[PDB]
DNA sequence: TATATTATTATATATTATAATAT
DNA sequence: ATATTATAATATATAATAATATA
């Protein structure tokens, strides 16, 4: 109902995320029991945050939403500790981008809920209040397995198909008051890129241009207008990919070729191509770098709908 | 002050604070003839 | 209230390693004697300070517990060897990590418990108290030859067998007070993953199961009603490896693929694969990894019912 | 307090190469002056370090231990020159990984003791004392042709026989003052692959198993109990090299696939895999090597009664 | 510095050890002219 | 007192190449100028480094000498030219394995003495004195033709027959002193291999046998005691050769083998086998070489006592 | 530091050497009153 | 000092050696009255 | 004097590289 | 007979610390 909204089936995201551990953790809660520790990971800018503070809020328990980078030191960490009280929950955002003393001061805490601490000098043993990390990382490949053996649970992310960004578009434009239509909800669904959280922030700004210059209702027109406007069509084309992959036919129409050649005819910086570009394509079947070279398919050619054997 | 917070001091340098800020969240919440861990406690939500 | 096993004969699931390490046990105490240098290694993480504490009992005397950081310096752990008694021992850690100046300094520290050290050169040469030197690193392949070669005793660490396996899960069930089958044991046996953390963690998962879907009772098909409703093969096998599986006999059609390619497409991070799900199934040896790109071996092939070329 | 033997005969295997260098140990007697630079290439197991201790003292000369690896600049190499005098040897192991530069170093350094290296200004000439430099590596292919053209004195050490074994062992208990029946010498010889490190280190262990499970001196019953209690075979099987070859004749048939693979399958080092299998596989005819991979013989697959298909 | 003071230092030096702490080690505890051995063991004695 | 060959008369070798390079030389000194840069494409060091000698001797003046690999960049072989002086020499070995623009910057060298280099850039003219440059690499077939097409000189060479050993006996073992008998060398020869290096260490190995005994007997096994063991048939061959022909008799059949199945079967490098090992069996008629394998003659089946294939 | 020099740099650049190995090159060899190819040869002459 | 100990320096220099410790080892045994490879020997085997 | 202004010691990270292979 | 590019090293921009003239 907010920008980001709360109940869980509000938030209609993916099936199996939805069925299992949804349901299960509602049933398990209240049996005097605090909760292990669970990753939501993907995807930058897909809430996870705002799922595992919905998680939190279903719970109904005293929850801090933090972020690992803004909490550096173990001095904030332990008044974290203190903060929250036995069987709680704490919420950790990007625990992969942090200092090492960071990790070899949870250890203990992971292990029998223990705040180690060091002042011949002394440790001292100082117990914590049982409590329940989540992790809300992008990518925790870099983080280390002792800690992927403290965490006992992980969940990904994808991509979401047409139907679930239908579904989601539709809810939260609904929460927006709008009256789109569901082949408008289908239309900015194409149009978005995926990213059910950024897909929602589109449909904000998608609303506001149709607010500019009409009423809440979306037309097809209306819809083209915003595909125009944003340069970025029901295909999903970027301009500046639409203007390259015509370079590319242009020339070598498909040939598998190499990147550094192709980077050098486009004048762009491959590396930035590399993480921005060919990816989006990546997840269809649309571009396919081969050890020849890129090879793409006649389904992006359906855009304009020439083709070679 | 006593051993108690003479020793949380230390652990506040020992975790990476500097001795006056730990000398004032002591004296800001002090602790009296009871045992090291509670009135630490209080200090570290005490220093939020 | 982590898992320890109080003795070493007490101590399930490497019965083999338990008969000679019983036999170990009792040649150091028959002979009343410093046992020889044992030399330990395994699975990365297992407690094996914890293992180092339950020889300590078994012994009765202490056990210094030592890594490559602790002992960064020839300085301190020359000065732990001053501490240390007669009949004593010494746990050390990331030997490969180690200096090689600590190397030659515990040279004549292991060489009949001695010690060499120079001041115009002049030598000084000093003695040191009889122990057991304790040498326990995740891989010893990296240890010098020369050094090895005057160790004693190796010993090699794995995860449990099948049955081990059942019977430790078994005995954690008694532990965690689970109503558990047999065969729901020798499925979570099936399912170790070769990790007995992550087993547990498991056995934690399942009796959340058995607790919200079964009546607080754990059966083959509550095992496998817990298990269908995750990532679940016998194998050990995930919806993220039957995805990578999919993908590499999809993209690439079982020939050797572009790592960058693979990112872009999966759209998970490489590193992430290669750290988490490859290793696991490169144990399982179901892949072998090329110079030119990875590609799996006949266990897919069959697995789905395709051709060799 | 060492058991290691320090005599010519002592190491009485290969009778003929013992032959060629006691002709060469009475040629450098008779020469009394410079001995041609010498190049021993043999795989470890065998003492070829206390091999080069004994030549040594057969020469009446102090002897240095080191090794290339250990070696990274030919400065080092000077200091280790000036360390040694006239009548002096130093022990040189695996100089195929070394800089070059020590190399050219090292040319006149062997022509005759010889150091003309550029300081323009004033270049050295640095003409050592008399003491003749020795290499003891593993294997010469390796080794730069220069380097192995250039070295006088080459020899191949290899794995010692039945006989020659037991005699080490039954010398070895002697000077424990242990008795070992004729038959579990014999059999204790051809295990371990006749190696007289691993000899003596087997030797420990089943005097350890005679001092716990026995209560005497060690028979051909109480050393077969050890080593089915250590799980040793009549071919000397390790577990982990049991797992190896269950590897390569079930999931891979043969394994026809290159060391990188199965090393990573095992998660160990090429030479590791390769110092553990060559000295046993080689001498047993059980696996070839072929560009495709190192496949295991028919012997091998039959040796667990295994058609070959 | 004695002789075995002096070796003492020395050996702690290349063991590591800082000079100036080696040497307050090993001329704290022990006696003076003593045996070298057992005053680097009392020197190393020392922990914190 | 150097026993090498310092004159041409000294020089052994070729009776063909040695006309050859004497009317180069002729040639040469004809036109008041120094041998221009003469390609010798060949064994390796046999022949070629006195070759050089040799060309430093007849032109009177100061030698320098590297490698192809050592000379990784364009601008140390342009200090090394603008270091050599006019008429001096230059031995590269194995300069088939230069990077293109060494020889690129190398080209007007063989082409008019200079340094006419080709190349924001800026043509640097260095005053380059003229130079004898000794091209040495193991054949001309993998030679760059820009390079083999733009030298002035080109030649051979060649193993030795027994004619080389006969000359090594009347010369150096005058040099050497000690007396020899004629066929106490020939029957040295039977193991000496064509081979002046192998000739030199015969030569300081006889003397071993002189110095053990003072009573001075010569028989055959008193000759055949240097090196004890026969190690061939017949002619020439070691142990390793042993080796090869029990992995082409036993394993491969003698017939049609991939040349890297025989490499990985020796566990050797191809190419040092092919450069060594290779040309000298084929000389003797031991294996004629074929494309579809490595098929040995008629003489490694009648040598080994077993039937023709 | 000067235009001699420059050259000198620009042209061991161009013959493969690091730009870093011709600024030491052409600062270990103190060439003057020479032409820029005649102190390049030098240069090369030098250490060598 | 003389020209063979800054010799010494400078080829141990070249060689690889750390500058101060090179002149350490030159300066401790100096060929004031012996050859320039005879004190680099001595030095070479102060520190082994 | 303490302070901005020069030295000099690691540490990933965007580079260079090769092989083997289709083509 | 080109390229290409999938894995493998590598070398320096950016962090740090230690003298040093100067109002």
């Amino acid at each position: 109902r907010a920008i980001r909204p709360l109940k869980l089936a509000d938030y209609i995201g993916q099936p199996s995320v939805r069925e299992q551990m949804e349901l299960f953790i509602h049933a398990a809660r209240g049996r005097q029991e605090a909760l292990d520790h669970t990753l939501i990971f993907g995807p930058p800018g897909l809430g996870k945050t705002t799922l595992a503070n919905i998680i939190a809020q279903e719970m109904g328990v005293s929850i801090k939403s933090t972020s690992g980078p803004v909490l550096e030191r173990p001095g904030d960490l332990a008044a974290l500790l203190t903060n929250l009280e036995a069987g709680d929950v704490l919420f950790v955002d990007e625990i992969h981008r942090l200092s090492p003393i960071v990790e070899e001061v949870l250890y203990p805490a992971m292990e029998d809920f223990q705040l180690d601490i060091m002042i011949a000098a002394r440790s001292i043993k100082l117990d914590l209040p049982p409590f329940t990390l989540v992790g809300a990382t992008t990518r925790a490949g870099m983080l280390t397995n002792p800690l992927r053996d403290r965490f006992g649970i992980v969940q990904r992310l994808e991509f979401y198909n047409v139907e679930d960004l239908a579904t989601i578009v539709s809810r939260s434009a609904g929460i927006l008051g709008l009256e789109i239509e569901p082949q408008g909800a289908a239309e900015i669904a194409k149009r978005a890129r995926g990213t059910p959280r950024i897909a929602n922030r589109l449909l904000r700004r998608v609303r506001d241009f149709a607010e500019v210059r009409g009423q809440g209702d979306i037309t097809r027109v209306i819809a083209d207008k915003a595909l125009n406007l944003l340069d970025v069509d029901e295909r999903g084309f970027d301009h500046l990919d639409r203007r390259l992959l015509l370079t590319m036919i242009d020339k070598f129409d498909g040939g598998p070729v190499g990147i550094d050649n192709l980077a050098a005819a486009l004048s762009e910086e491959r590396h930035t191509i590399e993480d921005v570009l060919e990816p989006y394509l990546i997840q269809q079947g649309y571009i396919m770098r081969t050890p020849r070279g890129r090879v793409v398919t006649r389904h992006a050619y359906l855009h304009f709908g020439l083709n070679i054997p | 002050v006593s051993s108690a917070e003479a020793d949380a001091v230390s652990a506040l340098i020992a975790l990476g604070f500097k001795p006056q800020e730990a000398s004032r969240a002591v004296a800001a919440v002090p602790g009296e003839d009871l045992s090291s861990e509670e009135m630490i406690r209080q200090a570290l939500k005490g220093m939020v």
